[PDB]
């Protein structure tokens, strides 16, 4: 009783659905796209499958420098190719 | 497996012993429909 | 031991009757209601 | 005000939760994460 | 109102659906960011540079497994800000130094005083007393305790809790092989204050329900009430003297008895933040002096308490290599501690 | 899966389709 | 027999899923008792009739 | 009326200042029997063979124990689920290294318990109460049954019941962390949703009541003194708490149902330590925790190692050491 | 809509099914529609369990629980338990499906479209909860149904082509049961065994000739005890002791069912004649008894003497005596001592395990068996991942014995719930005090204090 429209005639409105069967959908959608392109991986900075370790590479990547580590990660990748 | 003859229906076999979990949820959308008065 | 065993056996099955007859005598009827 | 019974919201809006999360059980079996 | 202060205070406190007030401003990013930043790492970032470990989604984690890990040992207690040294801005970068972590830890830690102060806003506006916020001490002081404290006594963030289901278990083991947590008597007192609450939560929800007046007549009873009515819905005399003749006592005053139900999980939460306080130090209950004199000298004695410092040494050996990769251990499989056969 | 996937989707929709036949219908739910 | 047997199975299958919707639709419905009741009489008969027809013809494709 | 009659009219009397009852016939001497020997144990019992390899464990305070690391020892290994009563024994001096005190107490408390919760429904009958509060008591008294009788028939031995005693609570705790995974299995994880909600809803519903105690007293009084016992009307007012509450989070979010508050308040620790106590009766048949160990592996084949496995070499370090003398051959079975 | 929501019926909608409790047709119905669903899943699991299975793979490698019950019986099965033919469990599970449209037929026409009240319509038919007469009399008639169940198996075992008898001289076979045992002496005899270690009151249960035996007595009580209670009322004691209500009876079945349930529970868990280890994988103990014969048989290939190996508590490594002195395995599996199973009672002597028998006539089939059984332990995660807590990943292995133990003490717990649930509300709705107290008929201010 605060006044908003209540949210039971609101999603069974015809309107609320005309909006939201695209909406909803191309969230989704864009969603899935964010991983299926390959993207999610660049912007976080997760590894592939095939990128955790070089081919024979024994041990892993752990940053060991506070102040460089930056630098030791873009050492670390480098170091896959 | 099924005797050969019946293989065809091996996808509907694989689905059949959920049925009765959805008896239940059945309850529900019923119950929604009389507003669960 | 042979007349400890006999002791308990003996007192379990004295308090056992206890319950076994007590919830007998009338149970449903010792209540502040419907009797 | 109402058209589309809310009911019937209801059951399509339970049957998607259903659908999405049968779909990541189904991938604890297949893939990444499936120990195979 | 007057002037632009007394209005944005009008507007802030509007009666509506999702209640703002000048808390607000404070709790609403703060908790928005924890979350999301939850969600965020749990969803699409690993936690390979800092600790050897997959902990997304994104990887092939499930809802158990996943977390937003401590930052690497090295980045010692580092605020890790976007912009700071470390990170130097680069978004992607910092997220590979687990700056979600501290990131989660801070917002986290305002979004709860944001919170307690809108426990404290809306009791004042509403003309109640602030019992809430002052229940929810106990809450803060454990986040405070375990999650800034703690690591902030040992050598890094990287050994405070990630913040995973898999990830706090594995804290509660570290927490039993390194510090024997379960001795500690202020964990004691904790659990005391815990399961005493669940206890108190359970036994006065049954008992209200079971000592109910008959105001209508459904048999399912909840319509039979009233938020407006004067009269008490169930006899406090019928349960006084169900609990005084079952377990010997019983309450007698509802004030009181509400009163105990702040008292005992509050009390608890605040002494089990004391013992983590300690433990930020390795200020732990490890020992008991005299069973070790006891038990050097007279190897035919033997307690549960000698027994489970036995399991701490195999919980410390066999976790340590892969659980601290900065300290680079091996242990050759002839040191590792071991019974007979496993 | 889609074979079994359209197995479970009519079999699933039975039911509530029973429900919405007869609340269009006025029927005795 | 192959040919007869899996229309037959099909059918029972189809049968039971109209039957299935069916029933429970004409019995709680206000209008068409009359035609639904003779209809579901017809469908019960069918269905039995094509149980044994798959139960029979079983045999000669097992 | 005769001496029967007599007899269980005060068995039965709503008036007795403790209620005895027909459960509470069993209740008292198996309860005081289980008391006494217990107390009587944790002082002075000698060590117990517990693991059956002639290793005595030391339990009792006079045997160098404090109250923290004293207990009764389980039953010996070698005894198994056999019943170990004193008269089975040759001696006491042979029931006493064999952990017989161990079986008697269990065996009473359990039987003795189990009328509390029959003498709880029993009174509220007697009183005209609804009945369920037994239902609540039936929670923690399930999870008794699981610790000290369920987990030891499916493991096969009372030597893997729970120890009656503080360390050797832990003992249990992180022996079977080692065994079954139970951090990772969902029914010990809503166990502990059951009591940190309870502890949380428990501290809520307190703080919400008394944030709205009507004003009765001054301000050197206890404001206790305001709610008189038997008083008609209730002492706070619930439209104020509902008024804070439901704006603390949102409205619909908040009960103004007292009876519904109630119920939730007794419902969601009781469900919770049900299946506290169904985790441990299960895994009492060894279906264990999640395993995802190793679960995910990279593009060659590598383990890479989630918080499940660290969760592992944990685990791994408990089995090895537990029980050090008893293993003789690789697997621990049970 | 007759008693279809609160306001007519008293009872919530959480709470519908309650509305039943006086509309005998309706009532019958719902019961009805779930024996369709009781038989429906015994029908489609079957099909399932039979479409999966690779029947060179042991059953207990494939997540089965019914096609082991099939097998038990002596259906599609050979010596070992090997399979010889699937049709067998084709026809029960078909047979059950088909069945559970003819009862869901039915449930659905009673629930929906048939009277909803029997009495006006028939009075054989028909029922008051208080008619004492009438409710012994529709248990009698259950009790005959129950009886000729029971004589079914007997028919199976000794007119149809008998069991599967893991117990079977020269090894596991299917075998005819010709002479049943019919003496009480036995029969009652395991009634009155302790349920602790070493006796295990029926889940003792170690011959088929007792199993058989015992349904018939169980048969004929069954039949005898539904007469009488056709031609009875119950005796004036019987009318004192109970509540006479629809929920008290549920109530006592509930009761009933916990207690059963628990029982079920230990059977599968113990018992490995009725839940022969060939099909339900072996027991815990039976695993466990497996390792210890399968590393003496190893180390005395090496030639080690496991008489007199003293291990490091000073025990015996392999063979040590249990607490009445008879011989038995070592290590921690001194717990298990009670355990029998047929490849190990070669092995055992009047003075318990044989040293001269092991010494000289383990066979390679029992060096086998206790391989199998010691790598299929019932131990395994709820994933499925079997092994140890702490093993790694491969194999995909639970138990069905740990299914069956598991489900089952948890549908018997929540059943003994709803026994206190239901006989505590019974007590009180019958006394009239279920909807809460009268607030000016208070019993406890009636009552002198207590102090
Ligand atoms: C109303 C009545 C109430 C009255 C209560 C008080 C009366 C006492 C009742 C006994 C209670 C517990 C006894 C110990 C149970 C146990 O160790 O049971 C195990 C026994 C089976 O015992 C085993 O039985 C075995 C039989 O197998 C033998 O025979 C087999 C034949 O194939 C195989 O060969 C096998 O290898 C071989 O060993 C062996 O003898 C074992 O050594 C032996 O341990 O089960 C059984 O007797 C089956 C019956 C036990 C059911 C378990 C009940 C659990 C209670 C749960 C309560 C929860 C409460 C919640 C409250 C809230
Ligand atoms: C009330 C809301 C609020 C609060 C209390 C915080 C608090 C915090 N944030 Mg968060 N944040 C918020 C909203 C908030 N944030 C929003 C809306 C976003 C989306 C943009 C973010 C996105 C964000 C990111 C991406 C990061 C943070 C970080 C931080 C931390 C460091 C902040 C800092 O050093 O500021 C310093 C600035 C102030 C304290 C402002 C002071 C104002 C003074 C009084 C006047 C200044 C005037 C000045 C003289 C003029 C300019 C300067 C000139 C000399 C050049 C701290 C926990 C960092 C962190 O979590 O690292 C682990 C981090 O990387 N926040
Ligand atoms: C085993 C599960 C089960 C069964 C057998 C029943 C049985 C019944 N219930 Mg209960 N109920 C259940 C679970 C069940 N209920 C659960 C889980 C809840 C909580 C959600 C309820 C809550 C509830 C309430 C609140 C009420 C009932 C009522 C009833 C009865 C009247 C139903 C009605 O009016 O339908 C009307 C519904 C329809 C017309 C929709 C179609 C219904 C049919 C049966 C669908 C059949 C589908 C099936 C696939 C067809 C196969 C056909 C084939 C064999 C040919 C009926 C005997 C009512 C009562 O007591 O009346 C006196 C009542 O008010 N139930
Ligand atoms: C006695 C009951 C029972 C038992 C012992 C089993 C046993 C088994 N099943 Mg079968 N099954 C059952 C009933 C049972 N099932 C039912 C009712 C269905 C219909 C849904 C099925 C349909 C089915 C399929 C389709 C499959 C199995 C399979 C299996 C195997 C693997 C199970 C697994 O991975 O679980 C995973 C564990 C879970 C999903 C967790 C269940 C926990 C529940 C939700 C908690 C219950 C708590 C309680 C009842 C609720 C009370 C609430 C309270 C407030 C009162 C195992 C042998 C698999 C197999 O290997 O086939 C060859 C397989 O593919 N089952
Ligand atoms: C326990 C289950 C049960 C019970 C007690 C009843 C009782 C009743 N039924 Mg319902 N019904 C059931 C199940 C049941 N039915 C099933 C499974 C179906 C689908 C086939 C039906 C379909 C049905 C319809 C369509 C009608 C009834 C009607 C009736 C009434 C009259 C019956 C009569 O007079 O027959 C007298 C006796 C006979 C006709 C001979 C019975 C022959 C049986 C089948 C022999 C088999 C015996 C054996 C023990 C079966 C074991 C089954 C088990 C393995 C599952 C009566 C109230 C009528 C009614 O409601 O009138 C308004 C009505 O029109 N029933
Ligand atoms: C589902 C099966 C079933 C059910 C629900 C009933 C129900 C009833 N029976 Mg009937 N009965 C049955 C099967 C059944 N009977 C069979 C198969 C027979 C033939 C043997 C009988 C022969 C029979 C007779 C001769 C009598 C009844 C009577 C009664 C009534 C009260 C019985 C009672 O108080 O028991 C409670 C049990 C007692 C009061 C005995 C003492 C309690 C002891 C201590 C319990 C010990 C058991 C313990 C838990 C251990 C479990 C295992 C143990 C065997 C080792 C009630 C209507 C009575 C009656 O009124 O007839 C009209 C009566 O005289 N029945
Ligand atoms: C970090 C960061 C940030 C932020 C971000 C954010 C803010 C985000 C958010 C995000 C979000 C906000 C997300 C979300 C997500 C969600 C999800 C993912 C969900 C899921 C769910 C589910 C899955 C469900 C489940 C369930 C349950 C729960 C119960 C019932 C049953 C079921 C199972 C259904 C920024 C930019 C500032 C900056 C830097 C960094
Ligand atoms: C055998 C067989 C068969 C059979 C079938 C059947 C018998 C079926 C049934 C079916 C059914 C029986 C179905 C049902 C379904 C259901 C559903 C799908 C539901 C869901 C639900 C939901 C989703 C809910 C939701 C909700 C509500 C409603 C309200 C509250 C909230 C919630 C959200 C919970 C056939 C014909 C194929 C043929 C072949 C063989
Ligand atoms: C009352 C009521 C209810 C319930 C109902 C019910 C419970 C029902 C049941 C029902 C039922 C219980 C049904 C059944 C059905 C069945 C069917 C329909 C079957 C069919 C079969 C077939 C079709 C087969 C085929 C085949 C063959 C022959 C061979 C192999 C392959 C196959 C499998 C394909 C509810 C809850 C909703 C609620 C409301 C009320
Ligand atoms: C098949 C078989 C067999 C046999 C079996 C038999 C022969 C059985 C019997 C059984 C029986 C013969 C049982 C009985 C039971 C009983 C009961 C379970 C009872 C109960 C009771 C009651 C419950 C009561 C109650 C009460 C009281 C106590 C007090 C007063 C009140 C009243 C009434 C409530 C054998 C093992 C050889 C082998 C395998 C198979
Ligand atoms: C080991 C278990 C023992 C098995 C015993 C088998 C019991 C089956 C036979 C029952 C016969 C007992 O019958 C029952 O006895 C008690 C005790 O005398 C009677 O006597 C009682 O009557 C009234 C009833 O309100 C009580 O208030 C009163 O205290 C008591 O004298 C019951 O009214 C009678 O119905
Ligand atoms: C971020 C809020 C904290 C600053 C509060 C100081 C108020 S400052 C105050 O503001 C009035 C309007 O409200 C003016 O009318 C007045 O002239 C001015 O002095
Ligand atoms: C209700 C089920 C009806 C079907 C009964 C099938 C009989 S069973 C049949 O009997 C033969 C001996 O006659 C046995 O040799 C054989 O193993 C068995 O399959
Ligand atoms: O005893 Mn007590 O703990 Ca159950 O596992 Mn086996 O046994 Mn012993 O090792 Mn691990
Ligand atoms: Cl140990
Ligand atoms: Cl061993
Ligand atoms: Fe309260
Ligand atoms: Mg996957």
């Amino acid at each position: 009783t605060t006044g908003e429209r209540p949210f039971s005639d609101i999603i069974t409105s015809v309107r609320y659905w005309v909006i939201h069967s695209i909406t909803i959908p191309a969230l989704f959608i864009a969603g899935w796209l964010f991983v299926s392109t390959g993207l999610a991986y660049d912007v976080f900075g997760t590894p592939r499958p095939d990128s955790y370790y070089a081919q024979e590479q024994r041990s892993i990547p752990l940053v060991t420098d506070r102040f460089e580590a930056k630098q030791q990660v873009e050492t670390f990748l480098e170091q896959l190719k | 497996k099924l005797p050969e003859a019946y293989a065809i229906f091996d996808p509907l076999v694989d689905v059949l012993p959920v049925i009765p979990v959805l008896f239940l949820a059945l309850a529900f959308v019923w119950q929604a429909a009389v507003g669960f008065r | 031991m042979e007349t400890l065993k006999i002791t308990v056996y003996i007192v379990v099955t004295f308090f056992v009757l206890l319950f076994v007859f007590g919830f007998l005598s009338g149970d449903p009827a010792r209540n502040p209601k419907r009797k | 005000g109402g058209r589309i019974p809310l009911w019937i919201v209801a059951t399509v809006a339970g049957m998607g939760v259903i659908v999405i999360v049968g779909l990541f059980f189904y991938g604890a079996y297949a893939g990444l994460g499936s120990s195979l | 109102e007057r002037g632009w202060f007394d209005i944005l205070d009008d507007w802030l406190k509007r009666d509506r659906f999702v209640f703002v007030g000048w808390s607000g401003i404070l709790l609403f990013p703060c908790a928005y960011l924890a979350l999301g930043g939850w969600l965020t790492g749990t969803t699409f970032v690993t936690s390979w540079y800092t600790h050897g470990l997959a902990s997304s989604y994104l990887e092939g984690c499930n809802f158990l497994t996943v977390a937003v890990s401590t930052p690497a040992n090295s980045m010692g207690h580092s605020l890790l800000l976007l912009w700071g040294p470390e990170a130097q801005g680069d978004f992607t970068r910092w997220c590979q130094l687990g700056g979600l972590w501290t990131f989660i830890a801070l917002h986290g830690a305002f979004g709860l005083i944001g919170f307690m102060l809108r426990q404290f806003e809306i009791a004042r506006l509403v003309g109640v007393r602030p019992y809430n916020a002052i229940a929810f001490s106990a809450p803060i002081a454990v986040f405070v305790s375990v999650f800034l404290i703690y690591p902030l006594g040992q050598s890094s963030w990287f050994f405070a809790p990630s913040f995973g289901v898999a990830a706090i278990f594995r804290f509660l083991l570290f927490f039993q092989g390194f510090h024997n947590w379960t001795l500690n008597p202020f964990h004691m007192m904790g659990v005391a204050g815990v399961l005493g609450g669940a206890l108190l939560c359970a036994i006065h929800g049954a008992t209200v329900e079971n000592t109910l007046f008959q105001d209508g007549e459904g048999a399912s009873t909840f319509r039979a009430f009233n938020p407006t009515q004067a009269e008490e819905t169930y006899s406090m005399v019928t349960a006084n003297r169900f609990w005084s003749q079952i377990f010997g006592i019983a309450f007698s005053n509802k004030r009181w008895l509400h009163f105990f139900m702040l008292f005992v999980p509050v009390t608890g939460l605040w002494m089990s933040a004391i013992g983590v306080v300690g433990l930020a130090l390795n200020l732990r209950s490890y020992d008991f002096i005299s069973q070790e004199i006891r038990a050097a000298e007279d190897p035919e004695f033997e307690t549960f308490y000698t027994k489970n410092l036995l399991l701490n040494e195999g919980i410390r050996a066999w976790m340590a290599p892969q659980d601290q990769p900065h300290e680079n251990f091996v242990f050759p499989e002839e040191v590792l501690p071991r019974g007979n056969a496993l | 899966v889609i074979a079994q996937l359209t197995m479970i989707a009519m079999i699933g929709i039975a039911g509530p389709m029973i429900i919405f036949l007869l609340a269009v219908r006025r029927g005795n739910l | 027999m192959t040919i007869l047997f899996q229309l037959a199975l099909a059918a029972l299958v189809i049968l039971s899923f109209v039957m299935v919707i069916g029933v429970p639709v004409a019995y709680a419905s206000p209008q068409d008792w009359d035609r639904s009741k003779q209809l579901i009489f017809l469908g019960s008969g069918l269905w039995i009739a094509l149980v044994l027809v798959v139960g029979v013809l079983n045999f000669f494709v097992v | 009326a005769n001496l029967w009659e007599r007899f269980c009219n005060w068995v039965t009397s709503t008036d007795n200042r403790l209620y005895v009852g027909w459960f509470g016939v069993i209740m008292i001497p198996t309860l005081l029997a289980a008391t006494i020997c217990f107390v009587i144990a944790f002082i002075a019992a000698p060590p117990v063979d517990i693991d059956g390899i002639r290793e005595p464990v030391s339990g009792s305070l006079l045997y160098g124990n404090n109250i923290i690391t004293g207990a009764v020892v389980p039953s010996s290994n070698a005894i198994g689920l056999h019943f170990y009563p004193i008269w089975e024994a040759a001696s006491l001096d042979e029931w006493l290294y064999n952990g017989g005190p161990y079986q008697l107490i269990i065996f009473h408390f359990l039987l003795g318990a189990s009328c509390y919760m029959g003498r709880q429904w029993e009174l509220s009958y007697r009183l005209g109460m609804r009945p369920w509060i037994c239902v609540a008591y039936s929670a923690p008294l399930a999870s008794a049954f699981a610790v000290f009788l369920i987990y030891p028939i499916g493991q096969g031995s009372f030597s893997d019941g729970m120890p009656l005693g503080i360390s050797g609570t832990f003992n249990f705790m992180i022996v079977f962390q080692a065994e079954h995974n139970i951090l990772m299995h969902p029914f010990h994880q809503l166990g502990v949703a059951g009591v940190f909600g309870g502890a949380l809803f428990c501290a809520m519903h307190g703080s919400l009541v008394t944030s709205s105690l009507i004003r009765e007293t001054t301000e050197t009084e206890s404001a206790n003194y305001g709610y008189k016992f038997g008083q008609e009307e209730e002492t706070y007012n619930i439209v104020a708490a509902h008024g804070y509450f439901g704006r603390l989070i949102f409205q619909y979010a908040s009960f103004n149902n007292s009876r519904s508050l109630h119920f939730f308040l007794a419902a969601w620790p009781v469900v919770g330590v049900w299946f506290a106590a169904l985790g441990i009766s299960t895994m009492a048949f060894n279906l264990n925790g999640f395993n995802f160990n190793h679960s995910v592996i990279d593009a060659k084949g590598n383990v890479i190692n989630t918080w499940a496995d660290i969760i592992n070499r944990a685990n791994l370090g408990m089995e090895v050491m537990h029980e050090r003398n008893a293993h003789n051959f690789p697997l621990d079975l049970a | 809509a007759t008693n279809r929501d609160q306001e007519s019926s008293g009872f919530a909608w959480w709470a519908g099914n309650a509305r039943l409790i006086n509309l005998s047709g309706k009532l019958l119905g719902a019961h009805v529609a779930h024996a369709g669903l009781i038989v429906f899943w015994a029908g489609a699991m079957t099909l399932f369990e039979l479409a999966h299975f690779i029947p060179e793979k042991p059953m207990y490698e494939q997540g089965l629980i019914l096609i082991p019950h099939i097998a038990t019986l002596g259906w599609g099965v050979g010596p070992g338990g090997e399979v010889v033919d699937t049709f067998p469990f084709f026809v029960v599970g078909v047979v059950h499906l088909i069945s559970s449209a003819v009862l869901g037929f039915g449930g659905v026409y009673h629930a929906i479209r048939g009277p909803e009240t029997l009495e006006e319509y028939s009075s054989f038919f028909g029922y008051d909860w208080k008619d004492k007469n009438k409710m012994t009399t529709i248990l009698g008639f259950h009790l005959i149904v129950l009886g000729i169940g029971a004589l079914l198996l007997v028919a199976k075992a000794m007119f149809f082509g008998g069991l599967y008898d893991t117990w079977a001289p020269g090894g596991g076979d299917v075998r005819v049961i010709t002479n049943p045992t019919l003496d009480p002496r036995v029969i009652f005899g395991y009634l009155l065994k302790s349920p602790f270690g070493g006796e295990g009151w029926i889940v003792s249960v170690n011959n088929l000739e007792d199993v058989v035996g015992g349904h018939i007595w169980i048969g004929l009580i069954c039949i005898a005890g539904g007469i009488w209670h056709i031609l009875t009322t119950p005796f004036g004691w019987a009318r004192r002791a109970f509540i006479w209500s629809g929920e008290a009876y549920l109530s006592y079945s509930l009761g009933a069912l916990s207690m059963m349930g628990f029982i079920a529970t230990c059977f599968v868990w113990f018992n490995n004649t009725v839940y022969p280890s060939e099909f339900y994988g072996p027991t815990g103990p039976e695993a466990s008894q497996a390792q210890a014969m399968t590393f003496l048989i190893r180390d005395q290939k090496l030639g080690a003497n496991v008489g007199s190996a003293q291990g490091p508590t000073g025990l015996g490594k392999y063979l040590m005596r249990s607490p009445t002195g008879e011989i038995i395995f070592g290590g921690e599996t001194m717990r298990f001592w009670d355990f029998r199973g047929p490849w190990l009672e070669p092995l055992r002597g009047p003075n318990g395990l044989d040293l001269n028998k092991i010494k000289n006539d383990i066979q390679p089939w029992q060096e086998r068996r206790a391989a199998e059984y010691m790598t299929h332990a019932p131990l395994g995660s709820l994933n499925s991942v079997g092994g140890v807590a702490t093993e790694i990943n491969s194999v995909n292995f639970v138990s069905p014995r740990s299914w069956l133990a598991t489900s089952h003490f948890v549908l018997a717990f929540f059943f003994l719930v709803g026994h206190l649930w239901h006989a505590g509300r019974a007590r009180a709705a019958a006394a009239g005090f279920e909807k809460g107290i009268d607030r000016e008929s208070e019993p406890v201010l009636s009552m002198p204090s207590l102090d």
